[PDB]
């Protein structure tokens, strides 16, 4: 049982680190999200 | 004279880089920068 | 480079005289 | 972490070309304001901050005014091959001298151009977020910096309050001399240093043309000579904020240790290692041998004898290769010293810095290459010995009221001199009286 | 004391009273109070 | 137990979105409506927040009412925005101008009663109706002034239900509009009579919980929109999954209001924790705790040591001891006895749930009921008599319609229940 | 969504110009009125619709009238580059002047050209389904643009009733003058402008000028500077309905918040990244510098000094890369200095917009580019000081008659300047009542 | 039976950084925090400075505060930095000035809270809490005035707890700062009424012991904080390991203090010994006691030939025999026996752990109670009446805030300190 709750918690703490919330990024977008970005938007590109 | 003396070690300068000297300066890091960032955001203090 | 306790050590200050930032 | 330095006419502006030479050779920053940054061995470093902001594109530029009255010279700073490095707002310039007039400077004519001045240095100080005081640079002997000077100081002292404001000051040598009136000038600026400056550091060219005729082997100085002397001490200064030490000292730690009171505030300078390329593999250079050249006369920045006076505080900074112990042992054989004395109310002396970083070499520069120097700033009572002479001077033309229509027409009082000239005498007072053992005692 | 309070030379150090110096000057409010003519034109 | 959820104004339109996608991903719904869940658990109170239309598809109990389409292009740009059924977007053609008046009685009234037709269908046909869930800012117009008129409507349609609001509030440091003294002061007139249990953010809290806690670069109103959504989504879980006690929004209503008017409540959500950080704690009872009833994870400028708690509650999910729980909750009264009301024997109400929220091993929600709370109002209310002694801008509020006399009486009110707070805070045993 | 744009004589018309032109190249539309065929960005947004409608041939026409008595001007619009893209019977002309007359343009002249007017702008009012105000560009110097635009306004308010008008105007600078009877014109045109405007933004050419001399480069400029610059401060003020944003604002909130009360509608106007292109590469552009340069008095386009008066309400709009983090940290930036003051009856004293698009930067043009600007307009008391001049110098030639037969002749009352120069009394007062503090509760 | 760490100020961050590298070296922790030990007894105490956690790793027990990040930013920068938790690293904006004012009343009482939030956060963690360690410096600015602020805010805290300190004083020869007795006096003021237990060590007695007994041609103070941190975990070692007669901090101050007022000890560690000599001799309890007991081998100033020995105390590491420490300590104290308090029949406690530093095998370390600390207080003293008397420094002081009397109050204090161990020094039996 130890070891079983000793895995969970490293999965945990590798779920939270590849996140999307803590990285600032996003991965999930629609078509129009592509051109609206009403709350998102965080910044400019390097190529812009 | 600034000429003679300030402009041609100025040339002297922009002909090699190498003169530059290392250093090491290691206090600088990424505390410094967070208070860097933070300028103006005080928030949720009692007086 | 000798601990005070005679053990080694590595290095602790920067060595920069005769040292060029840019190649 | 960032300071800011304010340039005032002839002597502050040629030394501020000397300073920002050394400060970009240092740091890394080529003269256009750019960086190779793809030939680099290292990591980039945040260092420059304490003296550049970065616009984003990666241009540095620098947090200094040049301020003068007649166009030359600062034309020469816009024209020379540092053009691009500064912002042509930086470079202020009015239209006409104050004429060796300190009433010219202070009344006239720097109150047109003060207010943009003034609007400058808040656009530099609304871009910072750790100013930690203000470098000012000018001599008193010339009439727009003592009068423009004083106009300015008196302003910031009001608009920033208690933030420290650290001046280099080119007084009046003893005996050289370039202007005929440069006793009222040097003296109407006594209540600015006195009341309106935290240190105040006095430099002398003729200790300067010694320094480099005994030590350095130049038999024909020139100014580009002195400022870069004065650029590497304060660079010496600087470098605690700038670099990894052992000892840091951050620039309160100054005001702290060397003031006893608020009015004795003025330091002596001196710099160790000022030695020519063919002597320097002669010799080897220990701590022990530059903390004995620090106390020699022959190596002091200003023309007094401390052997006149006693000390009250010293400030040592070692860069370079030093090691603790070494400070130690020599600061212990300098304490002693028969022919060094110290005020009895103070024991504890000495105040130490300790940095990693050597000093630098400048292409065309007349210094060596060494692997450490110590330099010093002092307070001492000798210091009175210096107003002395400059009083019975301003004493000597008075009486004849030799030149006052100049002063009187342009907008002084008569009653002016008479007052200076009481301050400062209350000034030397003050320096007899703080300097007396207090040998009675029951 | 043994100097001078700066009150001489004509410089003072107060701080100035924002809230009288901000209100604004009127013909009727500011320039017909004077014992000396006043006139709001630019010399 | 079906809850139906309110969405109002550009705030609670944007934070219904994020609260959309949280439950959306806990049941394995995909973004087209389809169910591609891999258990049971998910699929067995999935009517809870939504119906099923036929051949698959799962539609969301929700409406979203707005006086400006901007909004619906926003939600309908967002990643979850198809999912919303068309019918239950109800918009005009003309902003609320940030009034208050205008809000509540030009196009409110004009509004109202396409968007109590909506509520009413999508009530009835519940089986079984449970509280309802209302998302608005205070500070606004359309927020204010239409969120307050449905709630005094849904109030008067079913009494004996719960109502629920989340609500933001002017921050004290931060404004991005000058009249919203006068708006939020009409707004906690109709929420002090109007709801069940009242919860209050400030954006001011939500800043500051990212840049300590998250140190996030550049910080975004979807980070504080997703702060509040997974709040919103913990409440409600012990009414959707198994557990060892289970608990529901009437008994944490029932153990956290002694009173009818002392319903306003403190919000808080434990696991929250920088990147950098993560690799130096492990996860338990204890830290969870110890997170929960510290300040700076509160999402309110007022803070707990400024007064004292009546009542309080946590609801824990995740496999853990009960004894754990109840053996913490004992410690927490008995050390700091001075912060509990002392006429009231035990203050904490605890709740185990059995299914953690995706990604954590471990979570818990905890809501306050604290006398501190007084110093918002109070700060409101200063702001408004210096405004209202001089008329500042009242033409605007007249020339819609309304008399002063209701500026005195909203003062009044408030006012009134910052003095019932206090007495409470003061009184003894005697 | 839509807005319809009135311009009236000759500095309205040349400010259309470069307005017109503008709002062409930030949308695209070809100086012939159709899009481009072969440019398939892929969706064919709506943002245009706000200040063009189509034809239905798939032209964009604008929905702009231009309004002259003298032909010259609308005849050089007609013969232009532009002739296809507006209608024609947009470019109304009649064929004399109002002579520098008010009365003139009042009673004589204006009354014959209004009717055609009012016809055109029924037929914008028809062609559009979310009308949400008049912006109206005049100058209250010249006859025709006072007499007309007074007449107009009035008539414009009884027919359309709440509909809001605002309007941008043209004010006699206080020492720099083009004619004689200015203080007569402004004076009747001031209790016009008070009844029938809802928000009036004040300009000064010479402030303009100053604005072009010191933070642009340009010795010589001449009136299409200026009108550029109106140009860019009008599209930052109407970006906010035509360009997605984190933060709207709609023209009923600007008016719901900049406005006290119903008398108090006169704002000055600023805009704060006016540089060249060869001093934007010394210095980076972030929000909190433009947001202190806004404040700055330099910065105006009114000559007036804000630190004379009281702040009521500001409006500040950010277009560009802005995060509203960093507006907020700007805002409390600026709501610490001293010298900026509100009335303590004002707490709340900030509006903020924030939208995405970045201005546009024109060919001919003098500003650099820039990756964010801000806009604002500010209420405030110091505007009494300017009323005030007028009232002198109308009082100066006034008690002589000196021009007033002119007046008299062409239809007027001579009661008719003692009436307006009573209620511009009346108006100076209130803004001298408004600013007093409330002492009352002592 | 665990501790908590504070360190404080730039001498106290670099001391930290070499006693968390020792102390992660005898137990095995890597610098990136992964135990990767080879037997169950060095974990069976890691809780006593660790805090476990996921996944293996541990984690220091330890406070950082400094007025500027820089040293913050270095110490992150080492090694081993890695290791301490991000969040447990406090910092303000603006430095102390060199000056105790600012420290104690300025930015101290601007940082003290969240010093004090964070400590309690640890001490309540702790299942039984053994005292607080603490390291700074006294002719500091920062670690005298916060350090002495924070030990009096723990004081009340903890007040039944006890409350160690180790700390570093100026030489007699030559200062590091101007200011040095009116920070060192009102220190030593704050610490006599505050502490349990002070230990003193001057760097002129380190530069010493390297120069004479190491003969090391370049010393660093790497060298001399190591030699620290070697003492310092030799202290804990019988806490943290098994023994044939355990010992710990409150048994040490017990048998070590006779008198509230008299805490304040000095420190040496016996087989210090050059690497060309090692080869000549070994190890033994004769060639560990002649090297503890010789003066040569003391850390301060004073000379123990100039006072008497109240008490002393011997912590001895090895496998070793009971008749060489008793029959020692028997012997050297029969033979020297004018130097011994003769109203105690014996004054020195021993005691044996099993398991010695690595590399070595024994080592003992010897905490004595002399009289000769009455001339370092003296000569601080005299220093501080000379400089008072003129006023020399006193505006910087003044112009912060204090009151004049403070200096007065703290001078009497200490020399009524120099009073009561001068009168013990001349006891007699009668
Ligand atoms: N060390 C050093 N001294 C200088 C330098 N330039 C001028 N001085 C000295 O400073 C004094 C002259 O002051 P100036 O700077 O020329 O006076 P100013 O500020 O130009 O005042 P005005 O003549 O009214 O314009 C003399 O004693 C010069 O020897 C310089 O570049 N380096
Ligand atoms: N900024 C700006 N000001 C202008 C422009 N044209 C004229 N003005 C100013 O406006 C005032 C003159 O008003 P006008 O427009 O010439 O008067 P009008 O409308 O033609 O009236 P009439 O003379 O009767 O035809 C003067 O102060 C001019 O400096 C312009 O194109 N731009
Ligand atoms: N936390 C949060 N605050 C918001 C959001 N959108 C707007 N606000 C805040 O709410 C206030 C504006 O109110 P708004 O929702 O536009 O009122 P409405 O026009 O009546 O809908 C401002 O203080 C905004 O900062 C959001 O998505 N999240
Ligand atoms: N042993 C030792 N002493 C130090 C070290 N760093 C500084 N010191 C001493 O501590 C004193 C300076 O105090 P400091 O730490 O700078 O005080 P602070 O400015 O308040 O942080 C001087 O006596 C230094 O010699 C160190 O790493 N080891
Ligand atoms: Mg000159
Ligand atoms: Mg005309
Ligand atoms: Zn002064
Ligand atoms: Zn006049």
């Amino acid at each position: 049982d130890k070891e079983e709750d000793t895995r969970k918690a490293l999965e945990e703490i590798r779920f939270h680190m590849e996140g999307d919330f803590l990285n600032e990024t996003e991965t999930v977008v629609s078509e129009l999200g592509k051109k609206v970005k009403a709350e998102r938007y965080k910044g400019m590109t390097e190529e812009q | 004279t600034k000429n003679v003396t300030v402009d041609a070690t100025g040339e002297y300068l922009k002909d090699n880089i190498d003169e530059y000297p290392a250093t090491s300066s290691e206090c600088w890091g990424m505390f410094m920068k967070f208070t860097d960032n933070m300028k103006g955001k005080k928030l949720r203090e009692c007086y | 480079l000798i601990d005070p306790f005679g053990n080694p050590k590595v290095r602790d200050v920067p060595d920069l005289f005769g040292r060029s930032r840019y190649s | 972490r960032e300071a800011i330095c304010i340039h005032i006419g002839q002597a502050g502006c040629q030394v501020g070309n000397a300073c920002w030479e050394l400060f970009c050779l240092e740091h890394g920053i080529q003269p256009d304001g750019a960086m190779p940054s793809d030939k680099t061995i290292g990591v980039e470093d945040d260092a420059f901050n304490t003296f550049f902001s970065e616009t984003g594109a990666g241009k540095h530029v620098p947090r200094a005014v040049f301020l003068d009255l007649e166009p030359t010279v600062v034309d020469e700073v816009r024209t020379g091959t540092y053009r691009q490095l500064f912002h042509p707002e930086q470079l202020i310039s009015g239209k006409e001298d104050a004429a060796n007039n300190y009433a010219r400077g202070h009344y006239t004519i720097g109150k047109e151009i003060v207010d943009l001045c003034l609007d400058r240095i808040r656009k530099l100080a609304d871009n910072c977020t750790g100013l930690q005081g203000f470098l000012v640079y000018h001599a008193v002997g010339g009439g727009t910096g003592s009068g423009l000077g004083a106009l300015l100081l008196e302003r910031l002292s009001v608009d920033y309050g208690k933030k420290s404001k650290l001046g280099y000051t080119v007084y009046p040598s003893p005996q050289v001399s370039t202007a005929v009136v440069e006793p009222y000038n040097s003296v109407l600026s006594t209540h600015s240093l006195l009341e309106h400056t935290d240190v105040a550091a006095m430099l002398d060219n003729e200790a300067i043309y010694d320094l480099t005729r005994r030590n350095l082997d130049i038999e024909r100085p020139t100014y580009t000579n002195l400022n870069r002397l004065i650029g590497q001490v304060v660079s010496s200064l600087t470098a605690s904020l700038r670099f990894d030490g052992a000892l840091n000292v951050d620039l309160t730690e100054f005001q702290t240790n060397l003031v006893p009171y608020p009015r004795i505030h003025f330091v002596l300078t001196s710099y160790a290692p000022v030695i020519s390329a063919e002597k320097a593999y002669h010799e080897q250079l220990s701590v022990s041998e530059i903390s004995n050249a620090v106390f020699e006369p022959a190596s002091m920045m200003t023309k007094c004898d401390p052997r006149h006076g006693k000390y009250m505080a010293c400030c040592l900074m070692y860069r370079g290769d030093v090691v603790p112990k070494d400070v130690n042992a020599a600061v212990a054989t300098i304490k002693t010293k028969r022919t060094i004395q110290f005020v009895d109310w103070s024991p504890t002396g000495f105040k130490c810095g300790i940095n990693y970083q050597p000093p630098t070499v400048v292409p065309g520069g007349d210094l060596a290459k060494v692997q450490r120097a110590v330099c010093m700033i002092a307070n001492s009572t000798a210091i009175a010995e210096v107003f002395a002479r400059i009083d019975h001077k301003f004493d000597l033309m008075y009486s004849k009221r030799a030149f006052v229509h100049w002063y009187v027409g342009e907008g002084m009082e008569e009653g002016e001199f008479s007052e200076a000239r009481e301050d400062l005498a209350a000034l030397e007072k003050d320096y007899e009286e703080v300097g007396a053992e207090s040998a009675d005692m029951d | 004391d043994k100097y001078h309070v700066c009150e001489c030379y004509g410089h003072t150090q107060q701080l100035p009273n924002y809230k009288k110096l901000t209100n604004p000057r009127t013909l009727q409010g500011f320039y017909a109070k004077q014992k000396v003519s006043a006139c709001p034109c630019i010399p | 137990r079906e809850i139906v959820c309110v969405q109002a104004g550009q705030c609670g339109n944007q934070i219904g979105s994020k609260f959309w996608e949280v439950i959306s991903d806990e049941h394995g719904v995909d973004p087209t409506g389809t169910y591609q869940g891999d258990s049971d658990l998910q699929l067995e109170r999935i009517n809870v927040y939504f119906d099923e239309a036929t051949g698959g598809r799962y539609v969301p109990r929700s409406v979203l009412i707005d006086l400006e389409p901007g909004t619906m292009d926003s939600v309908r740009a967002g990643p979850y925005g198809q999912i919303f059924r068309p019918d239950n977007f109800i918009f005009g053609q003309s902003g609320a101008g940030n009034n208050w008046a205008k809000g509540h009685y030009t196009e409110g009234a004009e509004l109202i009663d396409s968007v109590l037709d909506v509520c009413c269908k999508e009530a009835e046909s519940c089986d079984c109706l449970q509280g309802f869930q209302i998302c608005h800012s205070l500070g606004g117009g359309t927020g204010s002034g239409m969120g307050t008129l449905l709630i005094s409507k849904l109030r008067e349609q079913y009494p004996d239900r719960i109502m629920m609001t989340f609500s933001i509030i002017p921050s004290p440091k931060v404004s991005d509009t000058v009249v919203e003294p006068y708006n939020t002061t009409l707004s906690v007139h109709q929420l002090v009579e109007n709801s069940d249990e009242s919860m209050c953010i400030d954006n001011e809290a939500l800043y500051d919980i990212c840049f300590r806690t998250l140190k996030l670069t550049t910080p975004t109103f979807g980070d504080l929109n997703h702060l509040v959504s997974a709040v919103v989504s913990g409440v409600t879980c012990c009414l959707r999954f198994p557990g060892q006690l289970n608990s529901d929004l009437r008994k944490l209503a029932v153990n956290l209001v002694p009173f009818p008017r002392l319903h306003f409540f403190m919000m808080g959500f434990a696991p929250l924790t920088s990147r950098g950080s993560q690799q130096y704690r492990g996860l338990s009872v204890p830290e969870l705790t110890q997170q929960m009833f510290d300040a700076k994870n509160m999402m309110q400028a007022a803070d707990p040591r400024h007064g004292r708690y009546l009542t309080a509650s946590a609801l824990f999910r995740g496999r853990m001891s009960t004894k754990e729980v109840d053996e913490q909750m004992l410690n927490v009264q008995n050390k700091n006895s001075s912060y509990f009301i002392e006429w009231i024997p035990n203050n904490i109400k605890s709740s185990v749930c059995d299914i953690p929220p995706k990604g954590l091993k471990m979570a818990v929600t905890f809501i306050g009921n604290n006398t501190c709370i007084q110093e918002m109002f109070r700060r409101v209310g200063e702001q408004f008599t210096l405004m209202f002694r001089r008329k500042a801008f009242l033409h605007w509020y007249t020339g819609e319609g309304m008399d002063e006399m209701e500026f005195t009486e909203a003062e009044s009110n408030m006012n009134d229940l910052v003095s019932e707070y206090q007495q409470y805070q003061d009184a003894t045993i005697e």
